[PDB]
DNA sequence: CTTGACAAAAGTGTTAAATTGTGCTATACTGGGAGCTGTCACGGATGC
DNA sequence: GCATCCGTGAGTCGAGGGTAATAAGCACAATTTAACACTTTTGTCAAG
RNA sequence: UCGA
């Protein structure tokens, strides 16, 4: 449950990643990131209720 | 007597509690498989039992 | 708590009794010599320490601080005597 | 895997995500060094 | 209820887009207006700013412009009024050039309303800083306005262009001059964002977060552990008083700190006890040694008095002052270990 | 040195704030990310506020109890107990004279129950949203004559005061 | 909260239905609904 | 004249006669009609209590916004290197920072629609101050939910200083 | 037992939900319906009126018995404020304290009446203008019973016509925040409502109750 | 208590090295966005 | 007048455990601050 | 989230 909306935070951190730079060679490498997730799973089990 | 300009911060047993100790934690900062918060250089943990 | 080593809280309803008592200067020193009060635990402190009965105190403090506050919502508070005349209670501090 | 729709481009690369905590044999986490537990949770299911 | 970014999105949506014919007029127009009033400098012996806010003080409004920029800017009646009157003794070819130029000053506003519909979709990326919505659009609508002023057509360039450019600056530089609760200067934000950025980098290579060490390799030259390790120290934000507790939706943070600043009931009493104490165990010395002593350490009129000074109102020299003042505490000495009394505050 | 049997609670001027304030705090700063001291026009500036040590002023310049009350020629603070920090208040002058939100949104609000306005309209005109007449001065619109205390819009005012126009493609 | 254009209830409304993301109706709601109304349910949507 | 926003009100409020709108109530009560004597006795009660305080409206509109002293809303480091701060300082800041942007874009000449937005900012800011949340959605820090504690919020509460710190110590 | 919420809707004058109808002036009582809705007319000499009742609910009283005001016509709990405009304020604090004492010594508890008396009489305390006549006050305004009793007590011997006026009852609640004092309404609750009027009126403290007091 | 000679402490002026503030980037970019439910009683302003 | 909406509450002291997260960047003027060369006092010593 |  909380999985999933983090890894939307980041499936929308991957659309203003894509509208930017250099559109023809970027690796999935350059379009991934650890924050909208880690962050996301962090806040659950710290500060769930 | 001059008093020096480095003073005693020392952690002292709080009251209504006391005893033995079992046990010893060291952990400084720069040794390995430790990182330590940013700005601080040592970290110590006492068991009393 | 024990925590921070601090003393107890005395409750509305405790003053509630207090006042049901009609103990006045208990009440009075809960609410202010023992609390709050700037200068009455220490002169207290020091009456105590010197064999001597302690002095009746003045300013609430956290009072003051809740004049202050009211005057950061533009409310005008005067503490007035017997005869609708302003009376510092801030000591000559804030008077400019 | 990204993939170019119209570019035909076609490059896929693994990645890393994240720490993901994982479950001792007893069923409790352990968050900060001091082992915390997650509690099962109750409302009416869904549907009509 | 009430929304505030909807009242802004629809004050907007009144004034349509402008196409290449109108965007060239208006720029046109302008650089009109702001050229007329050069030669109109050149007119009645004026700067370029004076008349050019003297036109603004007739058509964006009247008197409220003159009336409230702060208590002193500028006097209305006098330096405006007769900057006003000494314009107006001039012939033809002088007196068009000021309708040409509040023509191009009607122009500019024109020209920053119809592009205000993109400022507003640029703050739109930049959302989640240390400010909301409103907030980071205006700031960057700020932008704007000097993307305006600075905009040259004649490069045949749409103006969606320099003008971006400038909100994406104004936006990027609100952020540093607002952010965090302390206030923190550009330089070190760059530096943060480029450890960030290193730091987002070589974690998703590497699988993993980096060490002080790595990280200030992969950063350059002179950045060391403790460099990245301090501005790291800089970078946090302070934390609210406010902050909840636990389950306890009550139990707030403020309460759980003490205040240190203001002396202890039990210190008051210590200072004045050891003030007293000293008092009393002073007495036993010479009327001048004993007086010697307190005007050295301050008891008396709070500052030190130098040997030169001691000896001054005494008539003697230095040296005999000093001898004076060793003499007199090794015979306090004497008493204090004898009687026990202010053998303590050890600390 | 006098008996406090009264409290009185009331509506305070913006004369009287000014009275009160030692200063306008302008910079929107706290403290200086090494300093740590206290900004120029920033909230916890020394300048205005008072000392942070007991007597001891700013720059450092005046130190003891032995000079008090002074202002210093350099920093430009007072000597004086730091107690004052807690009992000084400022003042921020606003451009725009803004309204205080409680008479706004109290149950019987006190300026919509004086000039008689509902808090809906009330709402839209402090909120910047609709106008309102002052002195018409012969505005008339739609035949029925525009009065002071109604609310206007974006295009009526405009309408009434630029003119009404039609633009064609 | 802005004006109604013809794509606006196409692009907005089909969010709150037809997404199987903003609109995820549980496993368990889905069959018990679907066994409930003597009828059957395709996705985890309202609708298609 | 159209005026629009707290600054019109804070007009037609020091326009305003007391006494005129006293007797004009005295005799709209006197009517016969059992509705109107009613809200012309409401609208009077408030008529009359600005005339007993002797305390003039147009004070509900606010220039001069006061300011909480440094110790009533501290910033202080614990132990550890951390920083602990209050909110209505942050509170403080948005609104003096709207306020100076505001003051800058206005004296430069700037658009009426950019200068009226701001306008409205710095207004909804001012409230932030004093009651935050008495309208629309609370302002809270940026990635948080907790909404910032103002005057108003401390004030009253179960946990107000009355309730807290004051009626039990 | 209708146990504390009773005695909470009887402490906030709250409106019954068994409300029952009583007379408003003595007449003589005429049952009538046919079968629709059930009507019971109470009927003075000169005057009339008669009270819509619901077939369902029983009442209490027989076809052509002489009744009085304020006499409850259908059984069930008496809106206190009713009776206060029909008998007068001696009753209501009778039925108050009568009810409330009810509740406790139902569910055995034993206490004086004084306590609940003084209570009763800080609801009742305020009242209601009508017809100022020479005084300042206005048509609906409200103020303490001592204050009224006071200004035409004066007002008689000035020779000008004294105020008359309606007794008011309300709950703990609207009663407390009512108070002259206004650091105890503060203090109580409502506050950022209170200080408004309080502001606005200016309305200055005399530290009279103990409250405000500690507040000091 | 004094007189002269001196190390160290503390001063004062100019400068090297940091830290801090300001400005601009011209292909064309032209209206955001996130939603959250299983209270409850009451009192007043507002709308039919 | 009669349905609806907004506003305000709702028990007392404790016990703990506490704190997450930044994608603009570079060039240069403006000060500020650390560096440093040398001056004037200040403190201490020896002998009177 | 437990103690009374
Ligand atoms: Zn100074």
């Amino acid at each position: 449950d909380q999985f999933r909306v983090g890894l939307a935070r980041l499936a929308r951190g991957v659309r203003e990643r894509m509208v930017m730079g250099s559109p023809d060679t970027l690796t999935p490498a350059k379009l991934v990131n650890s924050r909208p997730l880690e962050a996301a799973l962090r806040e659950f089990f710290s500060r769930s209720q | 007597e001059k008093a020096r300009d480095v003073k005693d911060t020392s952690l002292r047993v709080p009251p209504g509690e006391g005893g033995i100790v079992v046990g010893r934690l060291r952990l400084r900062r720069g040794d390995p498989g430790v990182e330590l918060k940013p700005g601080v250089r040592e970290v110590v943990r006492v068991f009393v039992a | 708590g024990k925590a921070q080593f601090g003393g107890q809280r005395f409750g509305e309803m405790e003053v509630w009794a207090l006042e049901a008592y009609g103990a006045a200067h208990t009440l009075q020193e809960m609410l202010t010599i023992k609390s709050d009060d700037i200068e009455g635990r220490n002169a207290a402190y020091q009456a105590i320490i010197k064999g001597e009965d302690v002095p009746e105190p003045s300013v609430p403090e956290s009072f003051r601080v809740l004049v202050k506050e009211l005057q950061a919502l533009a409310l005008d508070v005067q503490t007035l005597d017997e005869k609708d005349n302003p009376v510092d209670i801030f000591e000559g501090l804030a008077s400019k | 895997q990204l993939i170019h729709k119209d570019t035909g481009l076609i490059k896929e690369d693994e990645v890393f995500l994240g720490h993901l905590p994982l479950m001792t044999e007893d069923g409790s986490f352990i968050i900060n060094g001091a082992d915390r537990v997650i509690v099962s949770q109750i409302h009416r299911s869904p549907g009509v | 209820t009430s929304d505030p970014v909807r009242q802004y999105l629809h004050e907007i949506g009144q004034v349509p887009l402008l196409t290449l014919e109108e965007e060239i007029d208006l720029a046109r127009k302008v650089e009109e207006g702001m050229e007329a009033i050069k030669k109109l400098s050149e007119a009645t012996g004026l700067d370029q700013e004076l008349i050019r806010e003297v036109v603004r003080a007739k058509i964006l409004g009247t008197a409220r412009i003159q009336k409230i920029p702060g208590l002193k800017e500028k006097p209305d009646p006098k330096t405006v009024e007769e900057v006003d009157g000494k314009l107006k003794s001039l012939p033809k070819e002088l007196k068009r050039y000021l309708h040409i130029a509040r023509e191009g000053e009607a122009a500019r506003q024109h020209l920053i309303e119809a592009n205000l519909r993109l400022v507003v979709s640029i703050a739109k990326k930049y959302t989640g800083r240390g400010l909301s919505f409103l907030d980071l659009i205006q700031e960057g609508n700020q932008g704007l306005i000097r993307a305006v002023e600075k905009f040259e057509y004649k490069r045949r360039f749409k103006f969606s262009t320099y003008a971006t450019w400038w909100i994406r600056q104004a936006i990027n530089r609100a952020i540093a001059d607002q952010a965090r609760t302390i206030r923190i200067p550009v330089h070190m934000v760059e530096t943060i964002n480029k450890l960030s950025r290193t730091a987002r980098q070589l974690q998703q290579e590497l699988g993993r977060e980096p060490s002080y060490e790595e990280i200030a390799e992969a950063m350059g030259p002179g950045w060391d552990a403790k460099r990245v390790e301090e501005t790291l120290k800089i970078a946090q934000e302070p934390v609210s008083l406010e902050t909840p507790i636990g389950d306890e939706k009550d139990s707030f943070y403020g309460d759980f700190i003490p205040d240190e600043n203001l002396p202890s009931p039990v210190e008051a009493a210590a200072q004045s006890l050891l003030s007293e104490e000293l008092e009393k165990a002073l007495s036993k010395l010479s009327e001048r040694e004993a007086m010697v002593l307190k005007l050295r350490k301050g008891l008396i009129d709070g500052r030190e008095h130098t040997l030169e000074e001691v000896g001054a109102y005494f008539g003697v020299t230095r040296e005999r002052i000093r001898q004076i003042e060793n003499k007199a505490l090794r015979k306090l000495k004497y008493h204090e270990s004898r009687t026990r009394k202010l053998r303590d505050f050890l600390e | 040195k006098k008996e406090v049997r009264k409290v009185r609670i009331a509506l305070a001027s913006p004369e009287k704030i000014r009275s009160w304030s030692y200063g306008e705090v302008e910079k929107p700063e706290t403290i200086n990310y090494r300093t740590l001291k206290p900004e120029r026009d920033g909230l916890f500036d020394e300048r205005i506020f008072g000392p942070i040590k007991d007597y001891e002023c700013a720059c450092g310049k005046y130190k003891r109890q032995r000079f008090e009350g002074k202002v210093c020629e350099r920093c430009g603070v007072e000597v004086t107990r730091s107690i004052v920090r807690r009992y000084r208040m400022g003042h921020i002058e606003l451009a725009t004279p803004a309204a205080h939100i409680w008479f706004v949104k109290d149950v019987p609000s006190k300026i919509g129950t004086l000039l008689d306005l509902s808090a809906t309209e009330l709402e839209q005109v402090l909120y910047f949203n609709k106008y309102i007449v002052l002195d018409p001065k012969g505005a008339v619109l739609d035949g029925v004559p525009v009065e002071k205390r109604q609310l206007l819009t974006d295009e009526e005012y405009r309408e009434l005061r630029y003119g009404k126009q039609e633009t064609y493609p | 909260g802005d004006p109604p254009k013809k794509d606006k209830a196409l692009a907005y409304l089909f969010g709150l239905l037809a997404d199987p993301k903003r609109y995820d109706l549980g496993e368990a709601g889905r069959y018990k609904a679907e066994e409930k109304l003597g009828v059957g349910l395709s996705g985890r949507t309202l609708v298609r | 004249d159209a005026r629009m926003g707290a600054e019109a009100i804070q007009e037609l409020l020091k326009e305003l006669d007391l006494e005129k709108l006293e007797r004009e109530l005295l005799e709209e009560m006197k009517h016969p009609s059992r509705a109107r004597r009613a809200k012309a006795r409401k609208r009077l009660e408030v008529v009359r209590a600005f005339l007993d305080s002797g305390n003039r409206p147009e004070w509900m509109i606010l220039e001069a916004v006061p300011v909480l002293p440094p110790d009533l809303r501290p910033m202080v480091q614990v132990d550890g290197g951390r920083f602990a701060t209050s909110d209505l300082n942050d509170l403080y800041r948005r609104l003096i920072n709207r306020n100076n942007r505001l003051k800058k874009l206005l004296a430069q000449g700037a658009p009426e629609i950019i200068i009226r937005n701001e306008k409205r900012m710095l207004q909804e800011a001012v409230d932030a101050v004093i009651d935050n949340g008495r309208r629309g959605s609370p302002v809270t820090n940026p990635g948080s939910e907790r909404p910032l504690r103002s005057l108003t919020d401390i004030l009253s509460g179960k946990q107000g200083r009355f309730r807290q710190n004051l009626l039990g110590k | 037992t209708q146990g504390l919420p009773r005695v909470i809707e009887l402490f906030e004058a709250r409106r019954p939900k068994a409300k029952a109808v009583i007379s408003e002036i003595d007449g003589v009582v005429r049952i009538e319906e046919g079968e629709d809705r059930l009507s019971v007319f109470v009927e003075s000499e000169g005057f009339s009126k008669e009270y819509k009742l619901p077939k369902d609910a029983r009442l209490l009283v027989k076809d052509g018995d002489y009744v009085e005001a304020g006499q409850p016509l259908t059984r069930g709990a008496i809106d206190p404020h009713q009776l206060l405009e029909a008998k007068g304020p001696e009753a209501v604090e009778r039925y108050l304290v009568d009810e409330i004492q009810k509740v406790y010594r139902a569910q055995g508890v034993k206490l004086h009446d004084k306590h609940i008396e003084i209570v009763v009489r800080q609801m009742l305390k305020y009242v209601e203008v009508t017809d100022p006549g020479d005084s300042r006050l206005l048509e609906g305004q409200v103020l303490e019973k001592w204050d009224v009793e006071a200004l035409n007590e004066r007002l008689i011997a000035e020779g000008k016509v004294p105020v008359a006026w309606k007794p008011l009852l309300m709950g703990v609640t609207k009663s407390a925040l009512s108070t002259k004092s206004w650091l105890s309404a503060a203090s109580f609750q409502n506050t950022t409502h209170v200080l408004t009027e309080a502001a606005i009126a200016g309305k200055k403290d005399e530290l009279i109750g103990l409250k405000e007091n500690v507040i000091l």
